[PDB]
DNA sequence: GGTCGGCGCCCGAACAGGGACTG
DNA sequence: CAGTCCCTGTTCGGGCGCCG
């Protein structure tokens, strides 16, 4: 008995047509049993042929989660509909979120299926279940309430998500919630043991309205990876060549960076292992551009209306390095990630889990997503990804083979 | 009209576009006979009717002969009613290979006949799929009829019979679920562990559950005992094998003979295993005529013969057992292809196939691999949805030396090594740190983009320099040139430093083959060296002997 | 015959996007 | 400076096979 919110796609555009990918068994029982589950209770209804629309479909598992979790490619919805989540209902982004002690994530997604969608946008929430071998046609459903992983749902959600939350602000004044598609982000900064406590108060307090989940952030203690040169005692000509090209790809964000006395150094035909002393200019140009790479960029700033890129190097040993820009060598933040999940043994995992940190800090920086330049092979990527996945959304990305020049980001 | 007992599907014209409006093609008489004995048939059962000049819509319409029978199918030129009709989602998102079927006791294939004539269609749409039939006498003005039912050449016939074949199927299914039902267009794989007494039981069952909605289990496509002929097959309770495989014996090939002959080829590669169309392939390169003859090559005509003797011996393939792990092996065939064989317990395939695309002008035997290994991985969850372990003929060390220093992000699922001849390898291995006691080279090309031409060199810390001319290059092939001139005339042991990032690119990615014949004679002499050190340096800042090699080949 | 849809392959044409050089 | 040429990769379309 709730009034439904109209939607409508962006002008000129149609609704999303994307194939499903074939999936692996124990992702299609779980299917079965959440949208058999589901259409018990009127959430979703079967559909046919008539309609053109479909979006991509597959389970997941949250870190330490056994039960399996509904996940769709809204992605290509999302972007038809972006003018919907940004102009009419926009939600703020608390600046404070990322300056506290520690943030906590919980899955709300639950609490979208207690409102009805718009009749007329159903058309585009259709997706499609595969079958192991062909055994059957595709077995098509349509979504009748808020679907999860569309950022439509958050919106109009939005008002009731505020008078629930209205209670526990007034009770918590210093305590940041943000919402960001089926997550909910509270930050604050009470001690590790009240701070959980004050999750559980607020577990309870949206149980009571019709709605169990536990990740911890920490962004206070959120570290970058600045541009460092080698501190070596003994310089050869490799060395200072290296050295060289760094420092002149250094040059492209510092403008201040001079390699002029450290190429006078480099005016002989040498052997590539013969040491060569360093001058006494160029001991100063090489301590003055050490400094200049403590320096911040200068004029480095958000700008809101602008796109989040993300670049990620492999530096091989478990180490992987990121940038987050949103114009070219103007990086909002650099950093480097290490002994992740599958070190030493997979790659795929160790890039599923550094675009999942990532995704998950500019979550709470900007509140945007960014779109990824990602070291890797299409195919490669698009065969395992799926199998490391522990999120609820799903960020844009691109696949890029620019191989290495010199290290500039790692030592 | 009567009400046919299946939900109708409704279907809207595309807005902003009326119905299709085309004449009637020339008919021969022996396809007009054939197509008012049908058309008089078909309204008497209630699947055409007459329409009058009310009715503003038309499309041609022919016949053509059916496989093995005297019958004939009629089909629609709906070409300009597929363009104006709305766009449909197809529910057959593949293909039901005998390889994932498990073993079960008793087996039923059974075939409809018409079932596009047994599904309604919906009753706002049926104007617009009218056509005219042309009598014998050109001057008749010929019978107008319009379908009521699935018109077969509609785009949106066999998207609507699948999903509302289903459709009738759910019940069933839903109260026996033990029984397994492959559902392919008109085509019933039922299959149960049942005993061979309530088999039956339950296939009469099914039988009478769609005769309840008009559809039709004739006794004549009944097929009750082994071998059963599915999807092109021969189902036995052991073993299947695909049917018969025919190829063309032309002596004199054209453009078309090659090509359907390496599409059957590509059939047949699914249980013969060995095949290889590399060389008939070849054939097809470069080509504009389909009806062009041309001539075998030497190595086209000894791969045929190769195929051929393959053909000769009986193959077979065997069932899914989901107790047992799933195993697949991949052979390097040849430079370019490769092989594969997916199976349970030894020498007992499931299927087989084969891998060959050429990805990229530089790759190596590694990078081809991988890609197989994720053609296989995608296909076996299509098939089986699980991963199968992997025996790769790639050593456990020769792979962690490769992911392990690549740029990019590769793996490999659970694999082990096996040793099969020819085991690939990495062929060089650059150094990471400048040799000691080897000859540094320091080497840059140019060429001009209006003359082509340019020179390529180098200069060493020994003395040593060399600059040679070259006619109709440009500035990438120079710079690759002149780290082919350094690695010629250096020792064992050799740091070359460039500041061509283009070739630098090509050689750390270790490649062993290359579509630039400049490559493989750089990759020829890399092989030969014990020890190659590279290094990149930013040109024009005055470095080491690069701004001096950078000025002697300026021009 | 010159219908539709599904799936696979092999080829070329067309398109795309980055790197080094030039008015 | 923008505008190319060079190069390489992707996407798409058009053939053939197979099935219904």
């Amino acid at each position: 008995p709730i009034e439904t919110v109209p939607v409508k796609l962006k002008p000129g555009m149609d609704g999303p047509k994307v194939k499903q990918w074939p999936l692996t068994e124990e992702k299609i029982k779980a299917l079965v049993e959440i949208c058999t589950e589901m259409e018990k209770e009127g959430k979703i209804s079967k559909i046919g042929p008539e309609n053109p629309y479909n979006t991509p479909v597959f389970a997941i598992k949250k870190k330490d989660s056994t039960k399996w979790r509904k996940l769709v490619d809204f992605r290509e919805l999302n972007k038809r509909t972006q003018d919907f989540w940004e102009v009419q209902l926009g939600i703020p982004h608390p600046a404070g979120l990322k300056k506290k002690k520690s943030v906590t994530v919980l899955d709300v997604g639950d609490a979208y299926f207690s409102v009805p969608l718009d009749e007329d946008f159903r058309k585009y929430t259709a997706f499609t279940i595969p079958s192991i071998n062909n055994e059957t046609p595709g077995i098509r459903y349509q979504y009748n309430v808020l679907p999860q992983g569309w950022k439509g749902s958050p919106a109009i959600f939005q008002s009731s998500m505020t008078k629930i939350l209205e209670p526990f602000k007034k009770q918590n004044p210093d305590i940041v919630i943000y919402q960001y598609m089926d997550d909910l982000y509270v930050g604050s900064d009470l001690e590790i043991g009240q701070h959980r406590t004050k999750i559980e108060e607020l577990r309870q307090h949206l149980l009571r309205w019709g709605l169990w989940m536990g990740y911890e952030l920490h962004p206070d203690k959120w570290t970058v990876q600045p541009i460092v040169l080698p501190e070596k005692d003994s310089w050869t000509v490799n060395d200072i060549q290296k050295l060289v090209g760094k420092l002149n790809w250094a040059s492209q964000i510092y403008p201040g960076i001079k390699v002029r006395q450290l190429s006078k150094l480099l005016r002989g035909t040498k052997a590539l292992t013969e040491v060569i002393p360093l001058t006494e200019e160029a001991e100063l140009e090489l301590a003055e551009n050490r400094e200049i790479l403590k320096e911040p960029v200068h004029g480095v700033y958000y700008d809101p209306s602008k796109d989040l890129i993300a670049e990620i190097q492999k530096q091989g040993q478990g180490q992987w390095t990121y940038q987050i820009y949103q114009e070219p060598f103007k990086n909002l933040k650099t950093g480097k990630y290490a002994r992740m999940r599958g070190a030493h043994t997979n790659d795929v995992k160790q890039l599923t889990e550094a675009v999942q940190k990532i995704t998950t800090e500019s979550i709470v920086i900007w509140g945007k997503t960014p779109k990824f330049k990602l070291p890797i092979q299409k195919e490669t990527w698009e065969t395992w990804w799926t199998e490391y996945w522990q999120a609820t959304w799903i960020p844009e990305w691109e696949f890029v083979n620019t191989p290495p020049l010199v290290k500039l980001w790692y030592q | 009209v009567p009400i046919s007992p299946i939900e109708t599907v409704p279907v809207k014209l595309k807005p902003g576009m009326d119905g299709p409006k085309v004449k009637q093609w020339p008919l021969t008489e022996e396809k007009i006979k054939a197509l008012v004995e049908i058309c008089t048939e078909m309204e008497k059962e209630g699947k055409i009717s007459k329409i009058g000049p009310e009715n503003p819509y038309n499309t041609p319409v022919f016949a053509i002969k059916k496989k093995d029978s005297t019958k004939w199918r009629k089909l629609v030129d709906f070409r300009e009613l597929n363009k104006r009709t709305q766009d449909f989602w197809e529910v057959q998102l593949g293909i039901p290979h005998p390889a994932g079927l498990k073993k079960k006791k008793s087996v039923t294939v059974l075939d409809v006949g018409d079932a596009y004539f047994s599904v309604p269609l919906d009753e706002d749409f049926r104007k617009y799929t009218a056509f005219t039939i042309p009598s014998i006498n050109n001057e008749t003005p010929g019978i107008r009829y319009q379908y009521n039912v699935l018109p077969q050449g509609w785009k949106g016939s066999p998207a609507i019979f699948q999903s509302s074949m289903t459709k009738i199927l759910e019940p069933f299914k839903k109260q026996n679920p033990d029984i397994v039902i492959y559902q392919y267009m008109d085509d019933l794989y039922v299959g149960s562990d049942l005993e061979i007494g309530q088999h039956r039981t339950k296939i009469e069952e099914l039988r009478q559950h769609l005769l309840r909605w008009g559809l039709t289990t004739p006794d004549k496509k009944h097929q009750k005992e082994p071998p059963f002929l599915w999807m092109g097959y021969e189902l036995h309770p052991d073993k299947w094998t695909v049917q018969p495989i025919v190829l063309p014996e032309k002596d004199s090939w054209t453009v078309n003979d090659i090509c359907k002959l390496v599409g059957k080829l590509n059939w047949a590669s699914q249980i013969y295993p060995g095949i290889k169309v590399r060389q008939l392939s070849k054939l097809l390169r470069g080509t504009k005529a389909l009806t062009e003859v041309i001539p075998l090559t030497e190595e086209a005509e000894l791969e045929l013969a190769e195929n051929r003797e393959i053909l000769k011996e009986p193959v077979h393939g065997v069932y899914y057992d989901p107790s047992k792990d799933l195993i697949a092996e991949i052979q390097k065939q040849g430079q370019g292809q490769w092989t594969y064989q997916i199976y349970q317990e030894p020498f007992k395939n499931l299927k087989t196939g084969k891998y060959a695309r050429m990805r990229g002008a530089h790759t190596n035997d590694v990078k081809q691999l991988t890609e197989a290994v994720q053609k296989i991985t995608t296909e076996s969850i299509v098939i089986w949805g699980k991963t199968p372990k992997f025996k790769l003929p790639i050593q456990k060390e020769t792979w962690e030396t490769w992911w392990t220093e690549y740029w990019q992000a590769t793996w490999i699922p659970e694999w082990e090594f096996v040793n099969t001849p020819p085991l690939v390898k990495l062929w060089y291995q650059l150094e990471k740190e400048p040799i000691v006691g080897a000859e540094t080279f320091y080497v840059d090309g140019a060429a001009n983009r209006e003359t082509k031409l340019g020179k390529a060199g180098y200069v060493t810390n020994k003395g040593r320099q060399k600059v040679v001319p070259l006619t109709n290059t440009t500035n990438q092939k120079t710079e690759l040139q002149a780290i082919y001139l350094a690695l010629q005339d250096s020792g064992l042991e050799v740091n070359i430093v460039t500041n061509s990032q283009y070739a630098l690119g090509i050689i750390q990615a270790q490649p062993d083959k290359s579509e630039s014949e400049l490559v493989n004679q750089i990759i020829e002499q890399l092989i030969k060296k014990e020890k190659v050190y590279l290094a990149w340096v930013p040109a024009h800042k005055g470095i080491g002997g690069n701004e001096q090699v950078d000025k002697l080949v300026s021009a």
